[PDB]
């Protein structure tokens, strides 16, 4: 039969049948329970949204994303999600049919095994892997090595492969992405009189942010040029009227990556995590590693965002070594993509977790050969 | 609290043509 | 068996069994003492004329309506008026009937503990429900959301309700209603020379404001237009000859609604009461509010009101969404149309206040979970 690739995320969810090009069906991850009263009888209103169905009640319901920074935090909405996701998104049982889940980088140990025996218990299914999101990004590419930065929007992390051996020392995970991108857009807009605080204006928040932002080439001209000039400033109408004006607030909520410390956080940028991700590799692998600098997931789509990277990276690297990112323009479903590629592979068809195995050694085998 | 209603069936917006 | 749907209301009673498309007895809530002496024997004086009775010898009774603004001033006659709408103009005894009562929205609690007492121990019904009175108007519309403005004749009250979620911290309740414009409309009279004074000529008055009154489209141009011309005065028969003319005093009395100042209320019209309304709710539904807005209660049935309503919004609503004024044809009686349809739910049947719950927990029972 055919293999289930599911791919959790953190902010859309993306499922479909192994050995496509694009994922089945794409929806935001949120439960969102109402919360006003309720007075129409009859009406059949439910007790909890799921899916994209509470992005069009979102008015009347307070929608929580159940996966904060990778780890999952509330696990009754997660398995509400993935029930949602294989009876109404796809509807296919899961009794015949094997899934492979994906899971970010240095993730603590008892979500991956509650996961696996939530597939195996609740969902019942044949068999079940969990792999690592940056390695099937690297599959997409059709590469065998490079060094590969999945800015998600819970979580970025970058992991270098050579050859096909990952190196578990040189992977540097950051907590910035994209959720701390909209709010801090949330944050900021506050400067020029709009005020977006309820969780379902959040997801305003978070389309002007998605329609509107670039990176900026180099920050300090862009400064410049918008306190001067005018040719900036695009408008947005909200959902009821009411337009309202960006200005230099547009490639100030992306530079956020480049420079964390807007938000608070100690750490450095991408353009720098990169670099020092492939310093600790050995001294024999850095260009390849150079040349074959892929960007993938969703946050990497901002608009001028391959450029500066490029430059930050040859400001920062030797002169004579060659930068080349690498930016597919399905960036979005490099991920599910590569999961699709693995787990149509023949060879990978005996990696499976299959579930006599689980049935005796627990889900503590996750840990064990069968990674 | 405020009241929570039972969850029904249907409808509404069907008798509309009923009684029109 | 059947239920009893009454719905008090302030000016006229509006009573019938649940399942019809029109209430069943229709007449003015009115109670009368007759104020001179009698001087005939054995001509079967009674001591009070309640409702349609009272309205045939009103020349010499002192009518008081029972029902000030919504609340209710003087239990004795309620339950006149409550006995005789069930003996005479139904003639069901309650003993054999569910009851299904009305109540504006912020009204005291002490008027529906009261009532529910009175339902429970005089008239003795096997069970009572209280609605609000705009969810029922929603109802009639055979709609789901929108905001109802549900001018009656003793209060008008604006419930912005969203896909069945009523929305309690966005209900506009406004003193200003039918009763209202009918003694600024008998200030205004003196301006000409017709004096009405008596109880009894505030009917008189109320007749002539029903007939003849319109909402103008544009208030200063008629204003202009009235003053030169003679097109609008149009002349009205007492009930003793003497016709008079009403010349600008037409659409100056109900263009209170639009600017509560002239009659010194300080707050502002029902064009824009709707507007705040509105714009208190989230900022994801207002687009479906504004399209949807829902009219009823009788002062709405004013001719060209849904004209200048919409005109009145248009103005002061952001260009792009658009505004839709609901204004069906049977405006007077939809909130009992819409109480009606409620009562023959099945999914409803449950919800009624049982007498044993009443016996057990006291009058208080009302605000508890069956509202
Ligand atoms: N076209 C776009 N431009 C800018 N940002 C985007 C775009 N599309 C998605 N994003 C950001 O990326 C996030 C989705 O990332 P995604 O790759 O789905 O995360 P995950 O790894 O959990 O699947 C969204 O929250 C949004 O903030
Ligand atoms: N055809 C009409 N034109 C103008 N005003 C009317 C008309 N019919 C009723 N009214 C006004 O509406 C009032 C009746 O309102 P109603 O809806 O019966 O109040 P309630 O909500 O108490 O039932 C009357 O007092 C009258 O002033
Ligand atoms: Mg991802
Ligand atoms: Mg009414």
């Amino acid at each position: 039969t055919t293999a289930l690739v599911c791919d959790n995320g953190s902010g859309l969810v993306k499922a479909g049948f192994a050995g496509d090009d694009a994922p089945r069906a794409v929806f935001p991850s949120i439960v969102g329970r109402p919360r006003h009263q309720g007075v129409m009888v009859g009406m059949g209103q439910k007790d909890s949204y799921v899916g994209d169905e509470a992005q069009s009640k979102r008015g009347i319901l307070t929608l929580k994303y159940p996966i904060e920074h990778g780890i999952i935090t509330n696990w009754d909405d997660m398995e509400k999600i993935w029930h949602h996701t294989f009876y109404n998104e796809l509807r296919v049982a899961p009794e015949e049919h094997p899934t492979l889940l994906t899971e970010a980088p240095l993730n603590p140990k008892a979500n991956r095994e509650k996961m696996t025996q939530i597939m195996f218990e609740t969902f019942n299914v044949p068999a079940m892997y969990v792999a690592i999101q940056a390695v099937l990004s690297l599959y997409a590419s059709g590469r065998t090595t490079g060094i590969v930065l999945d800015s998600g929007d819970g979580v970025t992390h970058n992991v270098p492969i050579y050859e096909g051996y990952a190196l578990p020392h040189a992977i540097m995970r950051l907590d910035l992405a994209g959720r701390d991108l909209t709010d801090y857009l949330m944050k900021i807009l506050t400067e020029r009189g709009y005020s977006f605080v309820t969780t379902a204006e959040r997801e305003i928040v978070r389309d002007i942010k998605e329609k509107l932002c670039y990176v900026a080439l180099d920050f300090e001209n862009e400064m410049a040029t918008a306190a001067s000039s005018s040719s900036l400033e695009k408008s947005y109408e909200l959902p009821d009227g009411q337009v309202i004006t960006i200005g230099n607030e547009r490639f100030r909520c992306p530079e956020t990556l480049f420079q964390p410390s807007f938000i608070g956080m100690e750490s450095a940028g991408i353009h720098e995590t990169t670099y020092n991700s492939i310093m600790k590799c050995d001294i024999d692998i850095r260009k390849d590693l150079y040349a074959n600098n892929v960007l993938s997931g969703g946050t990497t789509m901002y608009p001028g965002i391959a450029d500066r990277m490029q430059k930050e990276i040859t400001a920062l690297a030797p002169s004579t070594m060659k930068i080349k990112i690498i930016a597919p323009p399905e960036r979005k479903y490099s991920v599910w993509i590569g999961g699709s590629i693995l787990a149509s592979l023949s060879t990978f068809q005996q990696m499976w977790i299959s579930k006599q195995e689980y049935d005796e050694a627990g889900p503590s085998i996750v840990h064990r050969k069968c990674f | 609290v405020p009241p929570k209603i039972p969850d029904g069936e249907r409808v509404d917006f069907d008798d509309i043509h009923r009684k029109r």
